């Protein structure tokens, strides 16, 4: 179960970076359409 | 060749008196600003 946090972290980062990826894209969602409507 | 300057503007809700923040070093986008930075 030591072994685990290998087994786990794995797991954990492989979720996080597209996590974090589709959050720049939730992001985006806020400030790429702040700027597109007109004036 | 300087095509723009910076000014002070009155009013408040216009686009043109928005800035962000780009760190010297490489931070995550959610990441909490330090004070002195």
């Amino acid at each position: 179960e030591s072994t685990m946090k290998l087994v786990t972290n794995l797991s954990g980062q492989l979720s996080e970076l597209k996590d974090q990826m589709t959050e720049q894209r939730k992001q985006k969602q806020r400030i790429g359409l702040l700027g597109h409507p007109p004036h | 060749k300087m095509v723009y300057s910076l000014v002070s503007v009155p009013e408040g809700n216009d686009i043109s008196s928005i800035f962000e923040l780009d760190p010297t070093t490489l931070r995550g986008g959610d990441s909490l600003v330090p004070r002195n930075s």
